[PDB]
RNA sequence: AAACUUUCAGCAACGGAUCUCUUGGCUCUCGCAUCGAUGAAGAACGCAGCGAAAUGCGAUACGUAAUGUGAAUU
RNA sequence: GCGAAACCACAGCCUGGGGAACGGGCCAGG
RNA sequence: UUGAGAAGCUCAGACGAGUAGGCAGGCGUGGAGGUUUGUGACGAAGCCUUGGGCGUGAGCCUGGGUCGAACAGCCUCUAGUGCAGAUCUUGGUGGAAGUAGC
RNA sequence: UUUCAAUGGCCCGUCUUGAAACACGGACCAAGGAGUCUAGCAUCUAUGCGAGUGUUUGGGUGAUGAAAACCCAUCCGCGAAGUGGGAACGCCCUUGUGGCGUGCACCAGAGCAUAGCUGUUGGGACCCGAAAGAUGGUGAGAACCAUCUAGUAGCUGGUUCCUGCCGAAGUUUCCGGAUAGCAGAAACUCAGAUCAGUUUUAUGAGUAUGUAAAAUGAGAGUU
RNA sequence: AGCUAAAUAUUGGCGAGAGACCGAUAGCGAACAAGUAGAGUGAUCGAAAGAUGAAAAGAACUUUGAAAAGAGAGUUAAAUAGUACGUGAAAUUGCUGAAAGGGAAGCAUUGGAAAUCAGUCUUACCUGGGUGAGAUCAGUAGUCUCUCGAGACUAUGCA
């Protein structure tokens, strides 16, 4: 379920690897290969991504968050736990439905991955993050 | 709208595609090509133009995204000049600015529709004969009829 | 985004009435057809009969023998499916029964239908007769559906038609209300149409086949409640509780708008070539290719070869101490 | 591009000529000691992927077109791009009335029929 | 040569595969509650049409009476 | 006149050799 | 230049034994949902054939003959789904043999 | 297609053993004939939702087929409570520098449900092949019949289409296994780096042997 | 000491509706005669066996033979449907025709000979004039359906 193309059978997965086929392909970003590498992966290899940690990496140690997008290849769920959500932007495959009005009632924007490429084609201002592999 | 469009019945099922062995074929009346293709879809692609042939005469139909909403008002046709270097042109001038891939292969289209016209004409004017279906049980019968005989 | 933003009301005779609807959000959900395809599988086998052969029967090689693993009724005939999953595959089945394309691609002659959505008066709702039935589906020129239902009837091939299944024929249109009033009985009998409650929408209706994209015919009632029935993205249905509309994980699905679009083109490095020439398709020897070897090596023109460098004054080379060494012993 | 065959004859199942009961359908010999699946000397051929056909000429027939199946008239039409590439044949269970219909529209179209004379006479 | 042997083909036998069929089986579900000393289940013997290796009937012997349907049985 | 059954991978002339019987079946000969 | 079934098209180079075992892609059969506005008494299915063709192959298409009522392609679902062997089961038929014999 | 000429060419399947051989099975043809269904567990993949998740014990409902589909009240199951470094910014002719580092390795929950695949444990459990024994009868100790009972073979025999790609070990060590090793999958990082059935330089020890760092080839190390 | 509906079970019995089931070596042992014929003292065991045609129109009549039957006929759309009856495979058998023959044989490769088969055809294209023709041509008149002009026609003229 990775290396040339993905297993899953969602067709508009298949459509976001046609956009970042072509992306990696005619620029010179290692952003947009790093994108189309994780598109490939499985769900096992996709884990998902709180809004606490999205916050918290942002805002870590020097802070100075400004307003770069965060960008992970799978699903931000929501962190009941914090009671105060601050302005991100964040793009990713899915949101879930706590996570996406918490982002949007109090805070920025909440994009896919194709709204992120027309945005940063190059994947210029971007944080690139991950989610804790180890379950 | 397109790209989901092809998704589904380009690669899941179309009622119009027959499977060949090495290419598949579109039984779409509004194909140009007649093969399946990603270009030669009519239903994936929402600009699309052809040229058809009705009671002798050929027309270029013409169909616009902004009409794909509405089956009995989506595609329009005008009528093509028997003069074959005019209708070259009346494809030109209906499809100026549609990508020339299009108008090559409408210009396509229309030569070998030009030219079944002019074998059937040929055909009609020659004698030719009738071709007369061998009926298997008036065989039969006859056969044995005339062992009898 | 940007789909239609309203949809027109077709009055009992075919015309166009001065009313319309706006486009439900289930018209925008994602259309899914591996998932409406994978429910569709599972929903299929949710009414099947067990089969088996009696447990007195019977070596599965002889004759009047045991069969080999004799077939069991406790085998698993229905499927689980999650109520999400489920509402997911009837929210994509009805999307992609409002593009007429999808239509055309599934079998129904609806190149002279007026309008996708086709939504109709009220007044249909009330129909007691068949003849006001197929009145109403030749105004609207929907009437080529059932034409072709009806010319499709054949007799099945196999061993079905020995089981109560005895012919086949095509899907036509189906016809979606609010209340019946008469016209559940006036549509009944009309060969392909099916009639279905717009709260209790069937997969295996939306799909026949598992192939998306069903010709459906709206009451007025019954597309207005299509909100209720499955809400949006952001607001909850109102007849399914805690239900909201699958989000996609792209939002602009036309993927050749964002790969032409001016925000891309303009920081793609100049594309090279399509199909390339093809370079050095035969191989020839600059040894025996004169225009070869000019070629690689641009010297071969002036190259001079035969030099003499001996004259008639030739100072033979060689001692007496190195002559008696040679011819020695 | 003219049609080359790498191979005309058939391959044969091992032992199908000595036994009735062995249909000479290709079955891949499994039988180590068997010389056949050792491909000994004088032993027979077996299918190899070296044995197949260039794929510009495949499924040619040796006229340079390719045999499309057409079972009604919409079928012939179907050819009217692809008269130099595709050749229609009429399938066996069609009668002998459409067979006359697709033969005459087959014609004008300039499509070449496999096998236009079937089931049918002439008479000028 | 001929014979025999062998191979191939045609025709004729033999055989009953394949295909198509199906008033049968199998399986699931649904409603119902009704044997006998007022002689049951089962067995035997008769009757009359028959093909019984079947059915119906009991010396009122394919049944009689009554309610029908309404002109056959074959 | 009537009328079997067992058995049946398949053909079937010898001398030498083929190393694991090689033989009947390979090789060299008659 | 039209060569976007982007699951397509195209260019280049190298390589090719194979048991156990592993992994892909396909062929065929019975039934099911969809589809081909599919085929069929002007002949379906089956069967026969030193007719023709296609595929490396499993297989498929077709002419002729025979025949007489149904049947198939494609997408998906399903399974009692593919035989040369089992001193296999059932049925049919051989050489022995017109022999042993009565 | 039949035949001829020249050349070659053993009878298959099983078992055996080093491959064999040998011994087994095979008169012929047609039809039938062997990894199935289900309950667990684990892995991988897909899908839905996500600190949650799971409608179908049941209720509601379904006017036309109503064993389907549709809806969900209360419970309940499970779950939960210093450096290196991917990517990006700004400078530097570029390298490179500077600020910012996810995952992971050094010194702020991720699950639940369904489906498919694979492995595995049970059920007759791939098919077939030895008599048990017991219960209840029939006939006259023994015999015979029917069910438990798909009670069995550490084994015997058999086990059904094609092509392509990869590809062993056949044995160290303790001791039927834990191994290791050989062959693949996944998760990585990594050319400003390492690796080698290889040859070296000279000196260390005893022409051989060993050494750290040269030649040649290959990108390698891994979990 | 005692009674007690409902929710529950149900391979039998009286009915009923179904089926992603089997399709005559299958499915019940039994689609027909079926727990039958038959086997055994008995307990028990237990088969094989479906299809002419739309209609018997089931072959009158003449003739050979002791007969079974045959041959002339006749019915049928078909007797290549005649009750040994739909279709009619293989193994196997007989006759006829052709060819090859001396022992591993069949088989593989390459061609010859003999027999047989397949498809491939020049016909069109271009150009010129004459003669007439008609519309998608009118220094042309109307209708219909769509969205000024786009299709369909109706007259009138043929530059």
């Amino acid at each position: 379920s990775q290396r040339s193309k993905p297993a899953s059978e969602n067709v508009y997965l298949k459509l976001l690897v046609k956009l970042y086929r072509f992306l990696a392909r005619r620029t010179d970003s290692r952003f947009n290969k790093a994108i189309l590498k994780r598109l490939f992966q499985s769900k096992t290899n996709r884990p998902p991504i709180s809004i606490s940690k999205i916050a918290a990496l942002t805002s870590r140690k020097s802070a100075s968050s400004q307003n770069k997008t965060t960008v992970v290849v799978g699903t931000v769920t929501d962190d009941e736990r914090m009671l105060t959500v601050p302005k991100l932007s964040i793009a990713a495959l899915r949101f879930t439905k706590s996570a996406r009005a918490r982002i949007l009632k109090a805070g920025g924007e909440v994009l896919t991955l194709d709204q992120l490429a027309l945005r940063a084609p190059t994947g210029s201002n971007t944080v690139l993050v991950r989610g804790k592999k180890h379950a | 709208q397109d790209e989901v469009i092809w998704q589904v019945v380009g690669h899941e099922f179309c009622s119009y595609r027959i499977k060949g062995e090495a290419q598949n074929f579109c039984r779409n009346e509004y194909n140009v090509t007649g093969l399946c293709n990603r270009q030669s879809c009519p239903l994936a692609n929402s600009r699309y133009a052809t040229v058809r042939e009705d009671n002798g005469k050929l027309y270029l139909y013409m169909k616009t995204i902004e009409r794909a909403h509405f089956p009995s008002k989506l595609w329009q046709r005008i009528k093509l000049s028997k003069n074959y270097a005019k209708a070259l042109e009346q494809i030109d001038q209906q499809l100026l600015y549609w990508p020339g891939r299009q108008i090559h292969r409408c210009k396509q289209r229309l030569t070998r529709l030009t030219q079944y016209l002019l074998k059937a004409r040929r055909l009609a004017l020659k004698h030719q004969p009738a071709l007369i279906p061998i009926k298997p049980k008036q065989a039969h019968r006859e056969a044995s009829r005339e062992r009898k005989a | 985004a940007a789909a239609r933003p309203t949809v027109s009301i077709y009055n009992k005779d075919g015309s166009v009435s001065s009313e319309t609807l706006a486009l439900p959000f289930v018209f925008k959900a994602p259309i899914r057809p591996d998932l409406v395809r994978s429910v569709h599988t599972a929903v299929a086998k949710n009414k099947r009969q067990p089969y088996a052969v009696s447990e007195k029967a019977g070596g599965n090689m002889c004759r009047s023998g045991r069969m080999f693993a004799p077939t069991k009724t406790w085998r698993k005939w229905h499927v689980k499916v999650n109520q999400n999953e489920k509402r997911y595959a009837i929210a994509s089945a009805v999307a992609a029964s409002g593009v007429p394309s999808l239509l055309l691609a599934r079998g129904h002659r609806i190149e002279e239908i007026p309008e996708v959505p086709l939504v109709v008066d009220d007044a249909v709702q009330s129909f007691q007769k068949t003849k006001e039935a197929v009145a109403l589906l030749k105004e609207i020129k929907a009437y080529r559906d059932v034409i072709k239902v009806a010319n499709s009837r054949k007799l099945r091939a196999g061993k079905g038609k020995l089981r109560n299944r005895r012919h086949v024929q095509r899907r036509g249109p189906l016809v979606v209300f609010n209340e019946d009033t008469g016209i559940v009985k006036a549509f009944r009998n009309i060969p392909g149409v099916e009639i279905v409650n717009v709260r209790r929408l069937n997969l295996l209706q939306l799909a026949p086949g598992g192939h998306l994209g069903r010709f459906v015919i709206w009451t007025k009632s019954a597309f207005g409640l299509l909100d209720s029935v499955f809400g949006s993205t952001t607001e909850v249905a109102q007849l399914k509780k805690n239900y909201f509309l699958p989000e996609n994980i792209i939002s602009n699905a036309d993927v050749t708008r964002l790969i032409n679009s001016d925000e891309i083109q303009s920081i793609v490095k100049a594309a090279g070539p399509s199909r390339v020439k093809r370079a050095h398709v035969q191989k020839k020897n600059p040894l025996k290719n004169k225009a070869v070897l000019s070629r690689l090596n641009p010297y071969a023109k002036a190259y001079k070869a035969n030099v003499k460098i001996n004259s008639e004054k030739t100072p033979k080379a060689a001692g007496e101490k190195f002559l008696s060494v040679l011819h020695e012993n | 591009v003219n049609i080359i065959k790498k191979r005309t004859k058939p391959f044969k199942r091992h032992q199908s000529d000595r036994f009735k009961r062995v249909g000479e359908s290709w079955r891949k010999p499994r039988g180590i000691d068997s010389c056949v699946r050792r491909r000994f000397r004088g032993t027979i051929s077996m299918p190899k992927i070296g044995y197949g056909n260039n794929k510009k000429t495949r499924y040619c027939m040796p006229n340079g077109l390719k045999a499309f199946l057409v079972r009604n008239v919409s079928d012939v039409e179907l050819l009217l791009m692809h008269n130099k590439t595709y050749a229609a044949e009429i399938a066996g269970n069609v009668s002998a009335r459409k067979r006359v219909e697709i033969v005459e529209k087959a014609r004008a179209l300039g499509v070449k029929v496999t096998n236009a004379g079937a089931k049918v006479r002439s008479q000028e």
